[PDB]
């Protein structure tokens, strides 16, 4: 219900919650989608990069690797040592509790992330949609549901 | 002339063995009886009864215990009130209207202590008994209420042994403050109900100790002006309080029930408190001259009330204390009559025993009383009697009086007073009491009396009645009857043979255990010829040692003035019989209580020493009523039971 | 003077309104007549006695004496009030209160128990022949010579306590004695054991008096210790059993965690295992553990079961002081909900014992509690909150919802249910439907201007009391009730869209969801109610509901609080009554992990309609077989233990975890579903990175010491300056320090009363009240007095909150001794003081070894050892830190720390031969330290204490002789690092 | 309309049971004043179904 357009232009440090909340990942086409992913601020913002500790599980394990990502406009581009990835937030929530990253690559995968802290549900829902759109019939790993 | 006489008590009680005695005279060939309690006023259904039959073997006398089923009444709307007596033979039918009380059995609720403080649990349980004194055996309902009148908890138990154990009642955290009752009743059948009292009060941490001593427990006419008081201070580490400051306020207080109090702010003298001890002395006169009163006359039996406030120097702190009431005393003496009806019998000397207490109610001895009396006879004559003296025997308190009146003499107004040799007249002790003769149309009287009653009646001995009946037709008397009743049953009944050579004879009585604690004899002659048989009656209150039937006995070992704390120490418990036996243990100070023996003989329905105006009376002031087909002349309205007059 | 009185006592002697003049006429030094008769509410004739006594009072104590003063307050406290039952001395419980079957002869020993108490021991027999009351015999237990000592509730570490005690001697002649103190290892004293407690000085006490026992003692560690003392006489000897509780400095916080094991993802995800971290908080008190405690528990319901069935205790809001006619009835709460549980369920069979015999003593106990709220009930079957005041609306409409829901088990009294019910609809419901308050009790504060406050109160209100009603109205369903809730059901349907919080909107929901569950307007509320929904992940782990509303607040939270646990508890039982299966499992499993160990929640009211959803869920439900292998383990250390959790034992008792690794719960495949709950319990020596919903400000005065201790509400975002709800006022006693409670009293009992309820429990004085003020500062004044002497006092605490949002407070921490400076010790009746801090080495020492200072490095109780250079000084509450930079590292045994980093150091503040300069650099080697994340980034902190070996290092060489000092320390400094012992 | 107005009371027979009169047919007495006094007066309600 209701209509899930929300914040536009989508600008990425808005749907980072200006780097003040951490986001958890949901819902992700990339078969390798790290368990129960979780990705927190690790620093203040910096001319347009910022610090961003990624936590995880393998196995049994918890790991946490430190990254770093360059804010331009919607565009990421995180990286950690010679390791870079190409992001887009394509959409986000009304009050940025959720958003939809396009990962760029042969064949771009699609990302749904929301407030570890919780969002609301109709925003989630939108998100949600968002992302059943762009995988488009893709098989949805869901990170969260790894016993985390 | 036959002449029939069925004794019953004068209320019948549901769910109590009724004994009821029938003795019929004139007739020598033997003949059967039956005794009845039916239903009022059709007759359709018989509650109970029973055949007795009456023969020279019998003496013509005979008993029949009959029993209301409790069961056998309707409930609720139109409950039964009246049942029917009926005695039904050959000769004679005759029936009565009873009423019933559906009161039966006694309900003690005890409870371990009297007052207690939040978080406490009270211990309670009941001692059921049936009317007998017997275990009730009944199921029990406990209410409680609380100060505001609140029934907020209540719990029934069975009874297996007479001894009813409750759970214990918890105390809340918070509770409301106050007095608290306790109800205990029977859950079905009967009337009967118990009331015990617990106060629940906050607990406040004291700072120190405050005592206070007056100079006597009572105020006569010598501390009329002055009263010493101590009042006494020291610290809970046992120590005495250095300096405080004393303030001191007076009250008049009527009785120590109700809370009332007027205050007299004329005499709130303050003093200082030094090394624990201060001393006031208070001018009863001059205070009370305030608050009307002004005389020593006035106040007697009022309650003078203390208040104390005691404000420690040091710390600045304040504690209270209280005196409730010290009585005020006019007389150091109170009298009260002892086996004394107050009925004459035309002919016979009339005895008079005083008896002297103190304000403790302790019997003083050695006390000189003086005795005037005026006389009325039937010409309305009065007469002013010479005064006599006796002095108090200090034996047993008795002073001891007899009075020779003419045979014509009514009423006798007599009056007593102490003649002390220190106590001016106003502080002495005096009684005013009116004796109504005993009234019979053929001048017939009876006069019954045991040789002396001091000392009491030890169940075990034996009691040597003398009889003196004063009439004509006096050499033509067959035999004399009796009925005795103790705790509101016919116990005893029976028949002495008269002998014709003296005018007196002593019947011998076996005082027994079914005696205790008190009893009534009522014993009767029948006059007879022409016109209608004639009941010539008189009755006699016997008091008993206050005997156990099943005696029990505690003891400590071992035996010691004091003993240490944690010390291992064995409670022995020895009783006549197998018994059951429910213990307590509880700190002497909850006391700063009850009493079974005198609320016990409360189902004696008989009232005063005994005697009466008539043979009517006789019977109704003993607790009988009767069917004969003899005179049954009696007062008006005489159906409830007789009620104890006070003064 | 008596006859200016006389006429004022006379005057209101037998006025009905007598009281007003009466504590009118009190001395208050603080506030005029009219700003005390400002807060008499019992109407406008006890304004005007209260303030003609209050005037003429306060003209008359002008140049009085003490006498004067006195004597009037005797002509006062005796006319106007009655009277108060109350007793000055404790009776002991009664005993030997049994029955025996006495065979004409019986014996039966026993021991006497342990008082001085003159008991007296009664028989009562029982038998065919009647009734026997035996002659009451007498048993005096006496001691003529005995000890007692007075130890406090708590002393703080590093406070040096005066125990006092006094002998006593009853006896008429005097006599010698000796009282010796019991030497424990913690406990740190002056003088030294000989053989090993104390020493025996010969004194004498006086005959029939007594004699004063001063003890002076350090506790060095916390906990429980025990020490005895020994009263020796020439005739005896006596040991007295004692036991001193020393406790942390700072505040106590404690925070929580819950996880929910479902091994078979039948209620929602899978869940088999969970990591609980051990994570330093920031201000952590130096030298003391971070506890922590774990419960498993085996069902949602699990938690109320093991707080019911195990009688160790247990309140589940202890936190929450009593007073209020609400706590009364949360006793009750649990019981009942567990009863509730256990009945309709049919699940008496957990007992291992007979199941009837439990189902009597729940049943008692519901009882027993049943009965506490008799104090707070009114002639009119109203009820109070406060004992004595004004009946509430409120309050009777909750009390009518736990009586309605116990009357199931325990049948209630149909008469007073239905006087509550009536005295409700007939005087305190308006024409629109409403309910009004008759009290001034403010349980709830409410967003919005006035206007707007005053709807959401009212919404709030009525749905309240319909929630009472429709709990209660089987007892007594009379029409004239039955009305008054359409009328009401009507007012909320009408007035709750729009909405203005979500909180009034699912109240309002959930009374609707108690009647007719199809009127259009319920479902539209129950949509509005939806749409506000949080869910975390999707699909949703969670769902549960923020008090705010979107439109007005886009922010989630990320702990919950009390109206995020209420708000949720409402929603959940309206989607129950709704039957809507679908919804509620994330809501489920939010409410139950947001739940603590004990079965409690944040306040009042979130945890009774929170405990009833989750009971009424596991009802509603399938009851699952329980079968689970539960282990839990440190990560980097042994396994703690484990358990197979069954139906035959699953509230097994709780477990601490001492060790300071990562926890690790675990369980294989299983049946069942358990829950996990920790609790942490940290001592902090900050408040200043708390949010504080109050201004505060505490002092001790000198008067003509008395402490006054002030709070003002600081309002939220759109709520009014009306102040805050019930608020609590909770005043940590210093260690020593007593509160005279008359001030106290006077300060509640009076019609002018400033706070609503008091007490002193634990050292803390706990005020109540209506509401604090946000337009001015609220101040409670009494005074203290020194109970017993103590040095080196710890400060104390002073914490305001509102009952029902125990998150909207502020601490802050004060001290009632002034006492500086702290400059040295001098010498002896010193070791205790300095007996667990570091003394910093004598100033360029040449005799200091080398090997000596190698030596004491290689040692392996050293972890680390290096070279610093202090930066700054800070004074922080009751440490000292050092902020130093870490120059070369000579030792690292634990975890490491960067060359040229910023590294803190902290002493107790009562410790002088430490003392450090600024810009001086030292040589410190000592044990441990402590791993804090700030920021985003580690930091290391190391306490100062004893072992830790400290010395001033001068950088250059013209110190005269030390140039050789600073060549054998360069000498050490050299060989450390070459070697690696 | 029916129990409207009508005053109802609680008397004790001489059994000592109570019991409540005045109240018509289809409706509940309810008493006002401490409840452990035997005589107790209060109106009835009309009650429900
Ligand atoms: C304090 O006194 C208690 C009681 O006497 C001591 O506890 C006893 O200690 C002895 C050994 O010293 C044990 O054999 C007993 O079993 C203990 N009894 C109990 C009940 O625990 C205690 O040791 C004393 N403490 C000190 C520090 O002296």
């Amino acid at each position: 219900e209701s209509d899930c357009t929300g914040s536009e232009p989508v600008d990425a440090f808005q749907a980072f919650s200006e780097g003040k909340e951490a986001y958890v990942l949901v819902r992700s086409t990339d078969p390798k989608a790290r368990d129960c992913l979780k990705g927190e601020p690790a620093g203040e913002k910096q001319d347009n990069t910022l610090p961003v500790m990624m936590t995880f599980k393998q196995g049994t394990d918890w790991a946490s690797t430190d990254w770093t990502f360059t804010l331009d406009g919607a565009k990421v581009t995180a990286t950690l040592g010679q390791l870079t990835q190409n992001r887009e937030v394509v959409y986000d929530s009304q009050s940025h509790h959720c958003h939809v990253d396009k990962v760029e690559k042969e064949v771009p995968d699609y990302e749904m992330w929301m407030l570890d802290a919780g969002g609301l549900e109709v925003e989630v829902e939108c998100c949600r949609q968002k992302l059943e759109e762009l995988a488009s019939g893709r098989n949805q790993m869901y990170p969260h549901l790894k016993d985390c | 002339e036959q002449t029939y006489v069925i004794s019953a008590p004068k209320i019948f009680r549901v769910g109590a063995s009724e004994n009821i005695v029938i003795q019929v005279y004139g007739y020598t060939e033997a003949f059967d009886a039956t005794i009845s309690i039916k239903s009022y006023p059709d007759k359709k259904f018989s509650y109970s009864s029973g055949h007795v039959h009456l023969s020279s073997e019998n003496k013509f006398q005979n008993s029949a215990i009959l029993t209301i089923q409790p069961k056998q009444l309707p409930g609720g709307q139109n409950p039964v009130s009246y049942v029917y007596l009926e005695v039904v033979s050959k000769h004679f039918s005759k029936s009565k209207r009873m009423p019933i009380t559906y009161d039966n059995g006694f309900l003690f609720i005890h409870t371990d202590k009297p007052v207690y403080t939040p978080d406490q649990s009270v211990k309670v349980r009941v001692y059921s008994l049936n009317d007998d004194l017997k275990p009730a055996k009944r199921e029990t309902v406990l209410t409680f209420i609380d100060p505001e009148g609140s029934e907020v908890d209540m719990v029934e138990e069975i009874d297996h042994i007479g001894i009813i154990s409750f759970p214990d009642f918890k105390i809340p955290s918070n509770p409301r403050y106050g007095m608290w009752t306790i109800k205990a009743k029977y859950k079905e059948d009967f009337s009967t109900t118990g009331t015990a009292y617990f106060e629940v009060k906050e607990y406040v941490l004291p700072h120190f100790s405050v005592s206070i001593e007056p100079e006597y427990n009572f105020i006569g006419y010598k501390n009329f002006k002055n009263f010493e008081i101590t009042i006494k201070a020291r610290y809970f580490y046992n120590k005495v309080v250095t300096e405080a400051d004393v303030y001191i306020t007076f009250g008049i207080r009527e009785d120590l029930k109700d809370d009332q109090k007027e205050m007299m702010q004329t005499a709130m003298q303050n003093t200082m408190l030094i090394n624990g001890i201060a001393q006031v002395t208070f001018d009863s006169e001059t205070a009370v001259k305030e608050l009307s009163y002004y005389s020593l006359e006035d106040l007697n039996n009022k309650y003078l009330y203390i208040a104390v406030t005691v404000i420690e120097s040091t710390g600045g702190f304040s504690e209270e204390a209280e005196i409730p009431g010290i009585k005020y005393v006019l007389s150091p003496y109170k009298l009260n009559l002892v086996a004394t009806p107050l009925f004459l019998k035309p002919g016979i000397p009339y005895p008079i025993k005083v008896q002297v207490k103190d304000s403790l109610d302790q019997l003083v001895g050695g006390v000189p009383v003086t005795l005037n009396a005026q006389t009325i006879d039937v010409n309305q004559e009065t007469s002013d009697l010479d005064p006599s003296k006796s002095v108090t025997r200090v034996d047993d308190g008795v002073a001891s009086f007899v009075l020779n009146l003419p045979s014509g003499v009514t009423v006798l107004e007599f009056n007593v007073k102490t003649d002390a040799p220190d106590l001016p007249e106003e502080n002495q002790a005096r009684e005013g009491y009116r004796a109504i003769a005993y009234s019979s149309l053929s001048q017939s009287y009876l006069y019954i009396d045991w040789t002396d009653n001091h000392k009491a009646l030890l169940v075990g001995e034996h009691l040597n009645i003398i009889v003196t009946p004063k009439s004509p037709y006096i050499d033509k008397i067959t035999h004399y009857n009796y009925l005795i009743l103790s705790k509101g049953k016919i116990i005893h009944f029976g028949t002495r043979e008269k002998f014709s050579d003296a005018s007196y004879q002593s019947i011998n009585i076996p005082v027994t255990q079914n005696m205790v604690p008190s009893s009534r004899l009522l014993v009767y002659y029948i006059v007879t010829g022409e016109q209608t048989a004639e009941l010539v009656s008189d009755s006699v209150w016997l008091n008993i040692e206050e005997k156990c039937g099943n005696q029990l006995q505690v003891h400590l070992s071992p035996d010691a003035d004091a003993y240490s704390p944690g010390q291992t120490v064995s409670l022995n418990m020895a009783t006549g019989m197998d018994s059951w036996v429910a213990l307590a243990a509880v700190d002497s100070a909850v006391y700063g209580l009850e009493r079974v023996f005198q609320f016990l003989e409360k189902s004696d329905l008989g009232c005063g020493a005994g005697g009466g105006l008539n043979n009517a009376n006789v019977f109704h002031l003993a607790g009988l009523t009767f069917l004969t087909n003899a005179n049954a002349d009696d007062s008006q309205e005489n159906d409830e039971p007789c009620k104890e007059i006070l003064r | 003077l008596q006859k200016k009185i006389e006429e004022i006592a006379a005057k209101y002697k037998h006025s009905v309104v007598k009281k007003c003049c009466y504590d009118g006429a009190c001395v208050n030094n603080d506030e005029t007549c009219e700003q005390r008769a400002a807060r008499i509410s019992l109407g406008p004739r006890c304004i005007k006695a209260f303030t003609e006594c209050c005037v003429v009072a306060s003209q008359l104590r002008a140049n009085i004496s003490h006498k004067d003063m006195q004597l009037g307050r005797l002509h006062m406290k005796t006319l106007l009030p009655v009277s108060k039952p109350e007793i000055r001395s404790y009776f002991p419980e009664s005993w030997l209160w049994e029955v025996h079957l006495v065979p004409r002869r019986k014996q039966l020993q026993f021991a006497l128990p342990d008082s001085l108490t003159t008991w007296e021991i009664q028989g009562v027999g029982i038998s065919n022949t009647g009734i026997c009351v035996a002659d009451t015999v007498k048993a005096k237990v006496f001691k003529d010579v005995f000890l007692e000592m007075n130890i406090p509730y708590s002393v703080v570490r590093g406070e040096q306590i005066q125990l006092k005690g006094t002998v006593y001697n009853y006896r008429t002649s005097g006599m010698q004695f000796c009282v010796k103190m019991s030497a424990v290892e913690g406990i740190c004293t002056s003088e030294s054991p000989v053989i090993k407690s104390s020493k025996c000085v010969r004194q004498k006490v006086e005959g029939s008096s007594s004699h004063l026992v001063t003890f002076t003692v350090l506790p060095l560690e916390i906990g429980l210790h025990n020490i005895n003392f020994s009263l020796e006489t020439w005739f005896g000897k006596e040991i007295l059993v004692k036991t001193l509780r020393v406790v942390p400095e700072g505040v106590k916080r404690e925070s929580y965690s819950g996880v929910t094991l479902d091994p078979r993802g039948i209620y929602g995800t899978i869940s088999r295992r969970k990591e609980f971290p051990y994570r330093i908080p920031l201000d952590l008190v130096p030298k003391t553990e971070i506890k922590r405690i774990l419960s498993v528990k085996g069902l949602l319901v699990g938690e109320i079961l093991s707080a019911v069935l195990s009688q160790e205790g247990i309140n589940i809001l202890t936190h929450l002081p009593k007073g209020s006619a609400e706590a009364e009835l949360m006793s009750v709460v649990p019981v009942f909900y567990v009863f509730h549980y256990l009945e309709t369920g049919n699940h008496w069979n957990i007992f291992h014992s007979d199941p009837l015999i439990e189902k009597q003593k729940l049943k008692k106990k519901l009882k027993e509690g049943m009965l506490s709220i008799m104090s707070y009930r009114n002639a009119d079957y109203s009820y109070s909150v406060w004992k004595g005041g004004s009946a509430s609306t409120w309050l009777t409409a909750f009390a009518l919802r736990v009586l309605g829901q116990v009357n199931k088990y325990v049948e209630q009294n149909q008469n007073s249910i239905c006087n509550s019910l009536l005295w409700l609809v007939e005087n305190y419901q308006l024409d629109n439907g409403s309910f009004k308050e008759n009290s001034q009790y403010q349980p709830i504060k409410l967003q919005g201007t006035l206007p707007v406050e005053a709807r959401e109160n009212s919404l709030y209100l009525t749905a309240f009391t319909v929630i009472g009603i429709r709990k209660a109205f089987d007892i007594c369903p009379l029409v004239k009730i039955d009305t008054a809730l359409i009328k009401a059901d009507n007012f909320l349907l009408e007035n709750t869209l729009p909405a203005q919080s979500t909180f009034t909107l699912a109240i309002s929901a959930y009374a609707l969801s108690l009647g007719d569950k199809t009127h259009p307007q319920f479902r539209s509320i129950v949509s509005a109610l939806k749409r506000e929904a949080l869910v975390k992940g999707n699909p949703p782990i969670y769902r549960f509901w923020k008090d705010n509303l979107q439109h007005k607040d886009s922010s989630v939270p990320n702990t919950g609080t009390a109206r995020m646990v209420e708000t949720t508890a409402y929603a959940l039982l309206t989607s129950l009554n709704l039957k809507d299966i679908n919804y509620v499992n994330p809501v489920i499993k939010w409410l139950s992990e947001e739940q603590r160990y004990g079965g409690g929640f944040y306040s009042t009211q979130d945890t009774i309609n929170a405990i009833e959803g989750l009971t009424e869920y596991s009802l509603l439900v399938k009851q699952l077989r329980l079968s689970m292998d539960i282990d839990v383990s440190y990560k980097h250390k042994g396994a703690l233990h484990n358990y197979k959790m069954t139906d035959k034992n699953f509230l097994g008792r709780p477990v601490e975890v001492l060790l300071n690794d990562d926890l690790i719960v675990s369980t294989g495949f299983g049946s069942g579903l358990a829950t996990v709950h920790v609790t942490t319990v940290v001592h902090k020596t900050s408040t200043s990175e708390e949010v504080c919903s109050f201004y505060l400000k505490i002092d001790t005065q000198d008067i003509e010491k008395r402490i006054v201790a002030c709070a003002s509400y600081k309002p939220s975002r759109e709520e009014s300056s009306s102040g805050s709800s019930h608020a609590v006022m909770d005043i940590s006693l210093p260690t020593g320090i007593s509160a005279n409670e008359e001030d106290l009293k006077a300060l509640v009992e009076g019609v002018d009363q400033l706070f609503t309820d008091y007490q002193i429990k634990d050292g803390h004085v706990i005020l109540q009240l209506n509401s604090i003020p946000s337009s001015d500062f609220l101040c409670v004044r009494f005074r203290i007095f020194e109970l017993f002497e103590v040095g080196f006092l710890s400060p104390a605490t002073f914490t305001v909150y509102e009952y029902h949002r125990p998150d909207k407070q502020c601490t802050m921490f004060y001290s009632t001794s002034n006492i500086k400076i702290q400059k040295v010790c001098e010498g002896a009746a010193c070791k205790c003081v300095e007996a667990d801090c570091g003394q910093m080495q004598e100033e360029l020492d040449l005799t200091i070894s080398a090997e000596t200072r190698k030596q004491t490095a290689c040692k392996p109780e050293i972890a680390y050892a290096y070279k610093v250079s202090i930066t700054s000084i800070t004074v922080e509450n009751v440490f000292v830190k050092y902020k130093a930079t870490l120059l070369d590292i000579y030792k690292t045994g634990e975890a490491v720390a960067e060359k040229d980093s910023e590294i803190t150091f902290i002493k107790k503040v009562t410790c002088t031969n430490a003392e450090l300069v600024k810009g001086r650099q030292y040589l410190i080697m000592g044990k441990e330290a402590l791993q804090i994340k700030y920021n985003f980034s580690f930091r290391y902190i190391y306490p100062l204490d004893s072992l830790t070996w400290i010395e001033y290092w001068p950088r250059d060489t013209t110190c005269s002789s030390c140039q050789a000092f600073l060549a054998n320390l360069d000498e050490f400094a050299e060989d450390i690092f070459l070697n690696g012992c | 309309d029916q129990c409207a107005n009508v005053t109802c009371r609680r008397t004790v027979d001489n059994r000592g049971k109570r019991h409540i009169d005045g109240c018509p047919p289809g409706c509940l007495c309810v008493l006002k004043g401490p409840d452990s006094k035997d005589n107790l007066d209060g109106t009835c309600y009309l009650l429900a179904t």
